RNA sequence: UUACCGAUACCAAGCCAUAAAAAGAAGAAAAAAUUUUUUUUUAGAAUCUUUUUAUGAGUAGAAAAUCGUGGGGU
RNA sequence: AUUUUAAAAUUAUUUGAAUUUUUCUUCUUAUAAUUUAAGUUGUUUCUAUACAGUACUUUCUUAACCCACUCGUCUUGAAACACGGACCAAGGAGUCUAGCAAAUGUGCAAGUGUAUAUGAUUCUUUAAACAUUUUACGCAUAAUUAAUGUAAUAUGUCUAUUGUAGAUUUGUGCCCCACUUUGCAUACAAUACCGGUAAGCAA
RNA sequence: UAAAGCUAAAUAUAUGUAGGAGACCGAUAGCAAACAAGUACCGUGAGGGAAAGAUGAAAUAGUACUCAGGAAUGAGCAAUUAAAUAGUACCUGAAAUCGUUAAGAUGGAACGGAUUAAGAGAGAAAACAAGUAAAGAGGGGAAU
């Protein structure tokens, strides 16, 4: 329970992290393989080309 | 033997891979070269390439920059390949739509505020995966002070460079070869 | 979110209690999970990377169903059985391989 | 020869080192990494367990 | 001489000794390249200790593997086989040469009910 | 997206907790590694 | 991070990276800024033009406590406090901020940047540059000198 | 006037590496016995996988990838 | 495992036509096959009806044909009648610190670095980790001048200097191209404005 | 507010002594010195200045006895030890260099590269026989 005091939520006097916020990520959600799967990118890939 | 250039090799020059190792910007990357390659989309490959940049070619941009850049295009996004950092000259902020890299905290706070939204290249990637209404836009990549001192050598005539020195007072670098009065100027 | 399988992919592709490279051999590179049914090293079969997976493995001499948080540990037919209870090709390949480590002391 | 003045310690920023300390809490609260690690977790009922 | 056995070509064989370590017992054969000025082998002269150089490699499709058409892998336990039951007919083994007499029967027994060859099978008995 | 508090005897389940936010900061294994490269320089002992 | 040196690299080269024919020898062209004028001078000249020489009068002690200060632009002078003050004064027009620019470390105000029309706004400074006065009062303002 | 011999050069083919390129984030094949068994495999690691073409001297010098040694954490 | 396909050719039927007028004449209509397509397949022996030999694999030692000068180094040029080296083992040489820059990775960002120092039921480890009652200092945020000093469009306007190229975007002729729309970075120029100096005026 | 004076703390400590530690060195290293080391030894003198650690668990197991030798030693059917090819120079025991035996070569160098051939050592992990029936030795798993 005490983390979320320490790292900014609920935050007391002589406990929480003066004036520190969590470090924010790159990406929103790391499922790329999700995000290649869902329909919107599916319409915009073109079809499967052939190697040499 | 063969009468070739470069023995018959095609030479390319820059990047060719990611050399930061963090596991969400390789995630970005590996996402991004897939979209590039699928799709036609020089948008796609215009950022899989810049998402491989060093730091000095990924400059901050501004919100008011970024504000004056989306001024004609109220409705579409900008997608930045760098971070956005807070202006403190920019009196109020409209309505942004931004995706970028990362953001600052005070420069996430006034988009917010001013009912705008800021996004990751994942969701980019979510909702315009070829960049549909998407401006991509880039900061000042020769702004930066170590090119000050680059180009023509300071001591060249009309050169702008700035030099090497400890300090900048009348009595550093100021007397023979930067006046008249003293052998030549510049 | 925060983690994925592709981003736990990424975190323990090198780095990892269960590789195995091989050495003298230089081509052979394993994964020992305990839910690799396969033992590549690879994110496809990776047990802690899979959301799901099934196999079998020998422990303390007794060979043992496991199914991936969700983590069962069961003990041919009942091998069988618990794969179609618990199931999610795959099964055909823990089959065999049930019926591998069924001939080891 | 080698003297007493080598750099021996190293100034880490503390955003930095506060980042470290977060990531590795992330780390600890995913079962898949401990594992990794070499925790020998299979019996536990979740990974960011807490007691009494 | 190349030599070919089934699938398997071995470019060259008879590996390449370090120049002058024929008559120098300071010098020892293990291959070092002539660095030098004037150096012979280093500006490839007629009739004497050819470099090495990448034209030699072995094809990569069997490059790694033993007479056997396996790949070896060393073990030092009974618990380093669970790969091996899913790779019995491409790998063979070899017991680590600091194991000791009981875990080689353990490691041996375990390899034949596992039907994965041994290369080093009758050591130390 | 709460995490169950357990007894010191295993068998029971006492009231969940709701988990921290800081378990949503990047892993960032590249990170810790340097920092922790760097840190664990800071205790030697000359010689 | 001595396993990553570039010497390692050369092991067995002989020369080290440091050429057959001219060699590593110790300070082949001098020490320090010895040869300048004479035959570093073209290096002097094409790096550190005006290197050599004086220029100007001496300041026999100098005391920087006397003439430090430091200097703000008219276009932070809003940014200097808070959003949602500064939404509350650009709504009220019968109120206008003055802000204590010495409090926040600042001794000069310059002219650079553009002001809020319409927006009135008291500065208070020790200093105040012709432009950013100029400024100050045409957006409806007023300079106020402290010391 | 012919034929011939004659290179690490030239030509065809194979293989190694370098460079560049085309492309890519899920299902049964065969054989041997006698419908039933047996034997192999049944792949998906993005500085990765498959395929294609060209190319390969090298002192001084530069870089990358590898191979080892004492010691530390895991 | 969704191009060893498709076609191309050939064979056997079949339709029509052409024509060099036919037992390899050509062009298609349909079917079924085959390879000359769509990079070697088959048969028979032997090894051998063995468990290591007189065979096979391999190491070594000897020959034989052809070739082969002493290595390191300075040097235009070394096998040199140039110097060092009788032999072997072990040791043996671009490092450490300060300071600067570039490159790249990382964190934060007009701020960044909590310096010295303090506190804290931390005190084997711990000489490290953790922390810092709402303008210390460094660098950056503004330049220029010897200097008194002065100091960046300018309140018509929360439009944010102007061109020529230029990434991206917008529509018209969801994937080719020419017109539209927008105009990043940057390059080349032009403009203003700041400091200094000239020149003109100058209470 | 000079030409008189005293004054603790915060500060420094390649010395001496005593504690505690280390991503340090591991007997040509680390202090010169792990030891009888500022010792032996050298120089008239000021000064210069080494080399040199390890049997074994236990010598409260340090080689008894016999034979041959003047003796040193050697040998044993004799003897401590787990071990004496651990015998006091004693852990391991490399190379240079030398001895014994065997095999081979040998007309003013020797070695070598490349290709084979003849010999001589080794070798079965692809370099044949999976399966089936019987009997003999075993090991497991499931089934109440």
């Amino acid at each position: 329970k005490k983390l979320d005091v320490i790292y900014g939520k609920i935050h007391e006097k002589k406990v929480t992290k003066k004036n520190y916020i969590l470090p924010k990520s790159i990406v929103h959600n790391p499922d790329i393989y999700r995000i290649i799967h869902s329909d919107k990118v599916q319409a915009s890939l073109l079809a499967k080309k052939k190697p040499c | 033997g063969i009468a070739l250039k470069n023995v018959g090799r095609i030479k390319k020059h820059g990047r060719k891979h990611l050399v930061s190792k963090n596991p969400y910007l390789r995630l970005l990357v590996k996402l991004y070269n897939f979209l590039a390659r699928r799709t036609n989309a020089n948008f796609n490959k215009i950022i899989a390439k810049r998402l491989i940049m060093p730091k000095r070619y990924r400059p901050p941009l501004s919100l008011s920059k970024l504000q004056y850049h989306m001024a004609n295009h109220p409705n579409d996004i900008a997608v930045v390949v760098g971070s956005i950092t807070d202006d403190k000259r920019l009196f109020s902020l409209k309505q942004l739509k931004v995706c970028a890299l990362r953001f600052t905290e005070t420069a996430r706070k006034r988009i917010e505020d001013a009912g705008g939204e800021c996004l990751t290249f994942d969701q980019l990637a979510l909702k315009y995966p070829t960049g549909k209404k998407c401006v991509l836009l880039r900061g000042p990549t020769k702004a930066r002070t170590a090119e000050k001192h680059f180009g023509k050598a300071p001591g060249k005539p009309k050169s702008k460079a700035r030099p090497y020195v400890r300090s900048k007072g009348r009595k550093f670098e100021k007397a023979r070869g930067r006046r008249k009065s003293r052998a030549y100027k510049k | 979110s925060n983690v994925s399988n592709a981003l736990v992919w990424e975190l323990t592709r090198k780095s990892n209690c269960f590789i195995k490279k091989n050495k003298a051999g230089k081509k052979g590179v394993f994964l020992c999970d305990p839910l690799n049914v396969n033992y590549k090293n690879t994110p496809s079969s990776s047990g802690l990377v899979k959301s799901n997976s099934t196999n079998v493995t020998l422990k303390d001499g007794k060979v043992v169903f496991s199914v991936k948080v969700v983590n069962q540990h069961f003990k041919m037919k009942n091998v069988e059985k618990l794969l179609q209870q618990h199931g999610s090709k795959n099964k055909e390949k823990l089959l065999k391989k049930y019926k591998r480590l069924s001939k080891l002391y | 020869p080698t003297k007493i003045w080598r750099r021996w310690g190293r100034k880490v920023n503390l955003k930095e080192k506060r980042y470290a300390v977060c990531s590795s809490i992330a780390a600890s609260g995913v079962t898949s990494l401990v594992l990794a690690r070499g925790h020998r977790i299979s019996h536990l009922k979740e990974v960011p367990l807490v007691v009494s | 001489a190349v030599k070919k056995v089934g699938k398997i070509i071995k470019k060259r064989t008879k590996k390449f000794t370090r120049f002058q370590s024929n008559r120098f017992m300071r010098v020892k054969p293990a291959w070092r390249k002539p660095r030098g000025i004037d150096c012979r082998v280093r500006r490839r002269y007629k009739g004497t200790n050819l470099m090495p150089s990448i034209g030699y490699g072995s094809n990569k499709k069997t490059k790694f593997l033993l007479p056997n058409n396996k790949y070896k892998y060393v073990v030092k336990n009974v618990k380093e086989m669970e790969p091996l039951i899913m790779n019995h007919t491409k790998y063979c083994v070899q017991i680590a040469h600091n194991v000791s007499s009981k875990k080689r029967k353990q490691i041996i027994e375990r390899a034949k009910q596992m039907n994965v060859s041994v290369i080093n099978a009758k050591a130390r008995l | 997206p709460v995490a169950n508090v357990y007894s010191t005897n295993g068998k029971n389940v006492v009231g969940e907790v709701e988990i921290p936010v800081v378990f949503q900061t990047p892993i960032r294994n590249d990170l810790i590694q340097s920092v922790y490269t760097n840190m664990s320089k800071n205790r030697r002992h000359p010689y | 991070a001595t396993r990553f040196k570039k010497n390692r690299k050369k092991r067995g080269h002989v020369s080290a990276g440091h050429g057959r024919v001219g060699k590593h020898r110790k300070h082949p062209g001098g020490r320090g800024k010895a040869g300048g004028l004479h035959h570093m001078r073209i290096n002097f000249d094409k790096y550190h033009p005006g290197y050599f020489g004086k220029v100007g009068m001496r300041h026999l002690n100098l005391l920087k406590n006397r003439t430090y200060c430091p200097t703000i632009n008219v276009d932070k002078l809003w940014g200097l406090l808070p959003e949602e003050k500064k939404k509350e004064f650009s709504e009220n027009k019968d109120i206008a901020p003055v802000i204590d620019v010495t409090r926040k470390g600042y001794f000069k105000v310059l002219g650079n940047g553009k002001l809020k029309h319409n927006q009135p706004i008291v500065v208070k400074a020790r200093y105040f540059s012709s432009v950013a006065e100029k400024k100050i009062k045409a957006v409806g303002g007023q300079c106020i000198l402290v010391a």
